[PDB]
Formats: structure tokens, sequence, C-alpha cells
């Protein structure tokens, strides 16, 4: 049960011209990795939102959450 | 950017914060993070595959690129998310 579709990630890998063929587990692995990183961002961003009583994540909470989480900062700097 | 992941980012946001929304301007920033990481993971996995004279991007080549590109425990928990994910069919 992934929120990221294994189907489209597989198609995005095939049309991406990365290799000849794509293994069946590759879009599964990539979709979970893509889903984990967003859940990591949206949590810290969602935290900073209601830590300001904001009921909506705005670009500031994305900027703050990634920037002072230096793991996410070294990734999306 | 190139591909839209907005609905999938909407999916996970309700799992993490069901009562906290996201702006459209921030959703565009979220969509840019995913598009950037997607091409980095898939790009390095293709370099890893092309190098070992491989014609198949598998889950181990994706797993390696995740280890090389994501820093700290970002890669630790991402590899855990990936290996658990393919462990279902």
């Amino acid at each position: 049960g992934l929120q990221f579709p294994v189907g489209r990630v597989h198609r995005l890998l095939r049309k991406g011209n990365y290799a000849e063929r794509v293994g069946a587990g590759a879009p599964v692995y990539l979709a979970a990795v893509l889903e984990y990183l967003t859940a990591e961002i949206l949590e810290l961003a969602g935290n900073a939102a209601r830590d300001n009583k904001k009921t909506r994540i705005i670009p500031r909470h994305l900027q703050l959450a990634v920037r002072n989480d230096e793991e996410l900062n070294k990734l999306l700097g | 950017r190139k591909e839209s992941y907005a609905i999938y980012v909407y999916k996970v946001l309700k799992q993490v914060h069901p009562d906290t929304g996201i702006s459209s301007k921030a959703m565009s920033i979220m969509n840019s993070f995913v598009n950037d990481v997607f091409e980095r993971i898939a790009g390095e996995a293709s370099r890893l595959a092309h190098y070992n004279k491989r014609s198949t991007i598998t889950s181990r080549e994706i797993q390696t690129a995740v280890r090389l590109l994501l820093p700290g425990e970002l890669a630790k928990h991402a590899v855990s998310e990936g290996t658990k994910a393919v462990t279902k069919y």
C-alpha cells in the first residue's frame, strides 16, 4: 500500500532512458524512497506549521524544516 | 518542474498530518524536491548499471544510489523503506 504509484514510477524509469530494461522491484523501491523523503519533509514542515498555530503548510515551513535539518539541508540545499 | 507528484504528496500529507493542509505555492516546492531526488536516484542507479555492464536497473542498484546520495540516517531509513516495500510481491 504505497501512496506513490509503482506503475508511473516504472513508466518514468522506462521513458527516462536510464537503462535497457527496469527490474520489477525498482519502481517499488524508488516509490517507497520517494514517499519516505516527502513524509520526512511534510512532518517537520507540518510541525513548524502548527508550532506557529498555522493550519496550512506554507513555503516557509518547507524552507525552515529542510534547512535546519542538516540531513535534509545537505540533500535539498 | 517536469512531472507532477501533487496528488501523491497530498496522499502522504493526510497520513502525516490529516488536519494540516499545504499551500499551492508550497506544493510546487514539494513537487520540485521529488523531481530532483527522482532524477538523482535514477541517474546514479543508471550510472551504476551502465558501469557494471548491466542492462537492468534493479532494486539493488536503486538501493546503492540511495546509500550514496542521501546523507546520514536519511539513507538508513530510506533503505529500510525500500527493502520493506519490495518485500511484498
